[PDB]
């Protein structure tokens, strides 16, 4: 088979620089024009540039024009994507896709290879642990039925945090939302757990948050008021 | 300057059909959303079915599903709700609604009359 | 009577002088291409139906009886009935050979000469004088039946048939000269043959003539006339659309983005001719007017490509001087096939 | 400058349904629209190429077809798999190819009305000068439900945000969480704290509230 790999993503300051690669095997760079497309969190595709290896033709779009230089090497058949002040809008996850040429079938299958992308972050924050708050189950909240507690972290930088439930025992209810990012630059998430109000006094619910990037394990307890 | 307006409705055997209407007079039904409701006279109002905007497709209730259906009609400015398969849990006041924000939040402020569905 | 045999006489002569005429025109400019073949095959069956049908009308009014052995009235019958049957088979052979040309830019004529002679064999055994024998039923109701469908039903809903995938791959110009021409020739032979038949039905199924004869026979003569008229090399020497209009709207963009290309000022308007170029030259190359068609589709792709690089460059003149060739590639290869509209 | 112009934002079916997504190119492009299929967290994937050749590999399921500048994807048969985002894509040229907004396909299921919580802050987090109160919907069907904040009777605007959980694995409905918050000076200034939530399969507006 072949394939597109990508590498060098990362995270940099805004104002920094970066250079994006895109190994591909299989297939020479020489065959084909190598096209490199970005998608924000949460938004499209959008196409960012494109480089033809044999004519050398390369362009841009508007919002990279300038800022971005992508070339090519057809020793290692690689694709290099030089990005320069990064403003904080380019925070997205980068595909390096191949494209036939004309004349032919190979220019009507267009992208019909991807590489698997590589994240890039630009901030202005530093890594931090997490603060853990505990979301009470208010007593007058659905007595008598089933009420709902809640662990919620408020500013960690690195967006990758693990939330789990009495040390993975608790499962059937449980809901971790997604990391939203705050006006601050970090980011805030909430796990809610929905347990019958019975069992409130009983047992004992406490949330564990695992953030790797900062070797932060945070063991909360959460109980009626 | 909005008014709703509901038909059908009356004694219906169990096992059989009906055919009740909705029409809006001073605002187009098209571009919002049509809601249908169910109010027994010792229960609370309970959500029966809804239309979206034209191919945006239509939703039921989990007590309705299957055995109602919705159809809507933007030239005449009105929408049907077909009852087959009827029970004498079904017996209650039908009332009609129109969902003001066109992005589906469910803004119901524009209610109606009703019409009452009996068995037996 | 007198009247009969003047205008069955009449008849005779200008059917064929008509005939003669043709032949010998066809046959001094042939001195071998298709119309030219089905054409004279029909003047042929026509000269056989004046010469072994009519001179036999006459010859019997002459006397009022049939004067010969019964094997004369049996072969003069067969004979008839062979070219009658010809006129309608060749007719229906031209038009299938016209649908074929226009398919994919003699058999058939002899398969209809077999068909018309196997298909008059009982006329051998009908008539033996040649008082014609009867079925014990009914003798005229089975055969009339049976030369109806075979000699009017058939051939002409098969040739409407041909019409209709005619007239639906033309319209999907000498071939459309030569289709009308063979629709002119069927609803002459349409229009003249189907009285005849209609009458000789009712006279079977219901148990006045002459002129029903007359306008049979007028048929034989105003094939080749129309002929005539409608070949112009004939007339000289007796002295796939809706493709084709997407293709000319697609080259008459090309046209119209060269002549914007050639009047830009900067490299943005070049870009825009450059992409709604390559967008007609797409349309263009899907459209069938192959393999020449399409490199030379490729080829004007190529070149837009090539300006387009050059004018991302910021090189409009360079790009404008590329794109030149653009009208180059055009006259080679656009007004080439374009050209094909005579055909068509 | 070519806009592709994908119509059906959202859709909702069931297993076995046939589906029709529709795009709109802003100029003629020809037949050179793709197709391409997006599940979350993963690389897109060709599925139609020159607006009406399935992709060598792909269920026969999906069909493409263009009428002038309208080009059309068609599942005839849905699956479990085939649940995804959808992007139509012109690619007249290397330097002009545009994607679409995306159509992202759900599961067709009964409406459920939202379970409304509200958790005030904790008293560990008032120390910190920082007060965020949340409001919880659990377990409501379809996405599209509205959350407001009304302290002392007042609507807030800019200070809160919400964060939805995708479609569930066992009973396919959502969950909405909104955070609002303040600063400890002005969490203290006010008593009544409530959330106010609207879907459409509630008939009047559901609110939680807190006195403190
Ligand atoms: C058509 C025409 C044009 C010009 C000159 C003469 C004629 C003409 O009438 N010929 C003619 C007439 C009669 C006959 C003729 O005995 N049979 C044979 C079968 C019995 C009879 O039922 C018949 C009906 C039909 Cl329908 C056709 C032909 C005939 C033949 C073989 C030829």
């Amino acid at each position: 088979e072949v394939q597109l790999v990508e590498s060098g993503g990362g995270l940099v300051q805004p104002g920094g620089s970066l250079r994006l690669s895109c190994a591909a095997s299989g297939f020479n760079v020489v065959d084909f024009s190598l096209h490199w497309v970005r998608q924000a969190p949460g938004k499209g595709l959008e196409w960012v540039a494109y480089i033809s290896s044999s004519s050398g033709s390369t362009s841009y779009a508007d919002s990279v024009k300038g800022r971005f230089t992508i070339s090519a090497d057809t020793s290692k058949n690689t694709a290099y994507l030089q990005m320069n002040s990064l403003r904080a809008e380019d925070t997205a996850v980068y595909y390096c896709a191949r494209w036939g040429y004309w004349p032919g079938e190979p220019w009507w299958k267009a992208f019909d290879y991807w590489g698997q992308g590589t994240l890039v972050t630009v901030s202005s924050a530093s890594t931090k642990g997490p603060s853990v708050f505990p979301l009470a189950p208010s007593s007058k909240s659905t007595s008598g039925g089933t009420a709902a507690l809640g662990c919620l972290v408020k500013d960690y930088f690195p967006e990758p945090v693990t939330v789990s439930w009495n040390s993975g025992a608790l499962t059937s209810g449980v809901h971790t939302f997604p990391a939203v990012l705050q006006s601050s630059g970090l980011y805030s998430l909430s796990s809610v757990v929905t347990v019958p109000s019975s069992s409130l006094g009983t047992q004992t619910y406490i949330c564990n948050v695992n953030h790797k990037p900062s070797n932060t394990k945070v063991d909360k307890k959460v109980e009626p008021k | 300057q909005v008014q709703l307006q509901e038909s059908g409705g009356g004694l219906v055997q169990p096992g059989g059909s009906l055919r009740l209407s909705c029409a809006a007079s001073g605002r187009t039904i098209s571009r919002y959303a049509m809601s249908w409701f169910r109010q027994a006279p010792g229960k609370e109002r309970e959500f029966v079915a809804v239309a979206r905007r034209s191919g945006d497709g239509a939703f039921y209730a989990d007590s309705v599903q299957g055995r109602f259906t919705v159809s809507r009609d933007d030239a005449k400015n009105t929408v049907y709700l077909q009852m087959n398969s009827l029970k004498p849990e079904d017996t209650a006041v039908y009332y009609c609604a129109i969902d003001s924000d066109t992005f589906y939040s469910g803004s119901y402020d524009y209610w109606g009359q009703g019409t009452q569905v009996t068995v037996s | 009577a007198r009247a009969e045999l003047a205008l069955l006489s009449i008849v005779f002569v200008a059917v064929a002088l008509s005939n003669g005429l043709v032949l010998a025109a066809l046959a001094r400019r042939g001195r071998w291409a298709p119309i030219h073949v089905f054409i004279g095959h029909l003047c042929l069956a026509d000269l056989a139906v004046a010469l072994f049908q009519v001179l036999p009308q006459l010859a019997w009014k002459a006397t009022d009886r049939f004067r010969g052995p019964d094997a004369l009235c049996r072969a003069v019958k067969y004979l008839q009935m062979v070219g009658m049957y010809a006129s309608s088979y060749m007719i229906l052979a031209m038009t299938l050979d016209r649908h074929r040309a226009i398919c994919r830019p003699n058999r058939p004529v002899l398969v209809a000469w077999a068909f018309s002679l196997l298909l008059s064999l009982p006329q051998l055994f009908i008539f033996a004088d040649c008082w014609a024998c009867f079925a014990e039923p009914w003798g005229r109701r089975t055969y009339v039946t049976w030369i109806a469908l075979m000699v009017f039903v058939a051939p002409t809903l098969g040739i409407a048939a041909c019409q209709v995938l005619i007239f639906r791959e033309i319209h999907a110009a000498a071939v459309a000269k030569t289709v009308r021409m063979t629709l002119v020739i069927v609803v002459v032979y349409v229009l003249c043959w189907a009285p005849f038949f209609l009458v000789q039905l009712w006279a079977a199924w219901d148990p006045p003539f002459v002129l029903l004869m007359l306008l049979a026979s007028l048929n034989s003569c105003t094939n080749p006339w129309i002929y005539a008229s409608f070949s112009s090399s004939v007339s000289s020497e007796l002295r796939a659309r809706r493709q084709l209009a997407d293709l000319e709207d697609n080259w008459e963009t090309l046209n119209d983005n060269l002549k914007v290309i050639e009047k830009a000022d900067n490299a943005a308007q070049v870009k825009d001719a450059l992409t709604k170029m390559r967008a007609a030259a797409l349309d263009a190359q899907k459209a069938t007017p192959m393999k020449d068609f399409r490199h030379g589709f490729d080829i004007l792709v190529g070149q837009i490509d090539d300006a387009l690089k050059l004018a991302n460059e910021g090189k409009v003149k360079e790009a404008q001087a590329a794109a030149e060739q653009l009208k180059t590639t055009r006259n080679a290869y656009i007004q080439k096939y374009l050209r094909a509209r005579s055909t068509l | 400058d070519i806009q592709m112009t994908q119509s059906p934002s959202s859709l909702s079916a069931s297993v076995g349904d046939r589906v029709t997504i529709t795009c709109r190119a802003s100029q003629s492009v020809s037949s050179a629209v793709a197709w391409y299929q997006q599940k979350p967290g993963k690389a897109p994937k060709l599925l139609i190429y020159s607006a009406s050749s399935l992709y060598s590999g792909v269920p026969s399921r999906f069909s493409g077809s263009r009428s002038g500048t309208d080009f059309t994807l068609t599942i005839s048969s849905l699956q479990p798999e085939d649940f995804a985002t959808y992007y139509c894509q012109q690619y007249l040229y290397y330097s002009l190819v545009t994607f679409g907004q995306g159509t992202k396909v759900e599961i067709k299921r009964t409406v459920a009305a939202p379970s409304v919580f509200i958790f005030p802050p904790s008293d560990e987090q008032l120390k910190s000068g920082t007060a965020s109160v949340v409001c919880l919907l659990n377990n409501f069907y379809p996405r599209e439900a509205k959350v407001q904040w009304k302290v002392d009777n007042a609507l807030q605007s800019g200070n809160s945000q919400e964060s939805v959980t995708e479609q569930d694995s066992k009973d396919s409905t959502y969950s909405l969480s909104s955070t609002l918050t303040l600063s400890k000076a002005d969490y203290e200034k006010h008593k009544v704290y409530a959330c106010e939530v609207t879907h459409q399969g509630l008939s009047s507006p559901v609110t939680k509230s807190f006195n403190r």
